[PDB]
């Protein structure tokens, strides 16, 4: 569950979705982000 | 380039930005009004189902399958809305009724605002309520992406006026020597204050010069910015913030999707070189591909768990026909 939603999603942090987009608890990763929308955990799920 | 996750991740983004927009939306007057003149159009043939709704989408929720153009024994346009038109009604009606519910809270705060006091805890309580339900609903009923645009326009369209009337106030101000800094301080939050210019006056001999010699501009400005806080049933600041809501959702929507449209360029090349003999170039293959693949990503459902390339091939596919 991690440290961001849409309104507090700041730039360079991770866009990483975190559970369904109609939940109250939803939130995205926001770990900081590298060369992307995504941290490097979040960008290996993401890619290839 | 994609994996399905990244396919997801993309899709919940996209997602999150369209309710973040919503969100925002459903703040405004305007938004309802315009969702109640598009119940109105459809009661009346002036306009079809398919300019409301996202009816390739909707139709594909019926079965819970992928989203297909509409047509060799697939189901036509009006197929479709046949199938559709009741449900959507009685939804366009219930939101109807919850929007009257929500406007009374509207009018209750800016009239509240507009006396120089706020809401009651109970009336507010009751506002997030309402707010929380309508939103949740208005998602049941799957705009149309150009009517969520046209919205977006609207509200943005209200803001630039607002911008203009306190550009205004604000140079006014300069030539009494209030700085820009002075003056928003003394401004945001109190835009529809019936008793600011007297406030303001307590502030020294340059703000009371200010809204004294200057009068006239002064109180018709604020008439004029006050009757923007009237044509969109919100106060002055929460309009501010309804816009900046609006933005953030947008742009994320908007960056999501395009990371979508670049990794699936390749899939959009391979199909376009089906069709290269037929009358086009092989850049307006392309280009028409990415608009087709553009209208796959808005409508694509990443719940139902089918694969996106080969359900994105038939709208890429779509839109190079149709321009051929
Ligand atoms: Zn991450």
């Amino acid at each position: 569950p991690g440290s961001a939603t849409v309104l507090t999603l700041g730039a360079h942090m991770c866009k990483w979705p975190i559970g369904d987009p109609s939940s109250e608890g939803f939130t995205f990763c926001g770990r900081r982000s590298s060369e992307g929308p995504y941290c490097v955990e979040h960008a290996r799920v993401a890619y290839q | 380039l994609l994996s399905r996750e990244g396919e997801i991740a993309i899709a919940k983004r996209i997602e999150a930005g369209r309710d973040t927009m919503i969100r925002g939306l459903c703040e405004s007057a305007l938004t309802f009004e315009a969702i109640m003149v598009w119940r109105e159009e459809l009661g009346t043939g002036r306009i079809l189902l398919r300019e409301v709704i996202d009816l390739e989408g909707t139709y594909a929720a019926i079965n819970g399958v992928a989203a297909q153009p509409a047509a060799g024994a697939g189901p036509t346009v009006s197929a479709m809305e046949g199938e559709l038109r009741e449900g959507v009604m009685a939804i366009l009606d219930a939101i109807a009724s919850e929007f009257e519910a929500f406007r009374k809270l509207q009018d209750k705060l800016v009239g509240s605002r507009l006396k120089g006091e706020d809401l009651s805890d109970a009336d507010r309580k009751a506002y997030e309520g309402l707010s929380a339900t309508i939103i949740q609903h208005l998602k049941t009923l799957k705009l149309n992406n150009n009517r969520i645009e046209a919205l977006v326009e609207q509200l943005y369209a209200i803001n630039k006026r607002l911008i203009g009337l306190e550009g205004r106030l604000l140079r006014l101000a300069d030539s009494y020597g209030i700085s820009r800094g002075e003056f928003l301080k003394a401004y945001f939050g109190s835009e529809l204050n019936p008793t600011w210019s007297e406030q303001v006056k307590a502030m020294g001999v340059r703000w009371t010069k200010f809204v004294e010699n200057d009068s006239q501009s002064v109180t018709d400005i604020r008439s004029e910015i006050a009757a923007l806080a009237t044509e969109t049933g919100v106060p002055i600041d929460d309009y501010r913030r309804i816009v900046q809501t609006v933005q953030k959702g947008e742009r994320e929507a908007r960056q999501a999707k395009k990371e979508m449209v670049e990794a699936n360029l390749r899939l959009v090349i391979s199909i376009a070189k089906k069709y290269t003999n037929r009358g086009l170039q092989f850049l307006d293959l392309i280009q028409e591909g990415n608009i087709g693949l553009m209208k796959a990503v808005d409508k694509f459902e990443y719940r139902r768990g089918y694969k996106f390339s080969t359900y994105a091939t038939w709208w890429i596919r779509q839109a190079i026909t149709r321009s051929i």
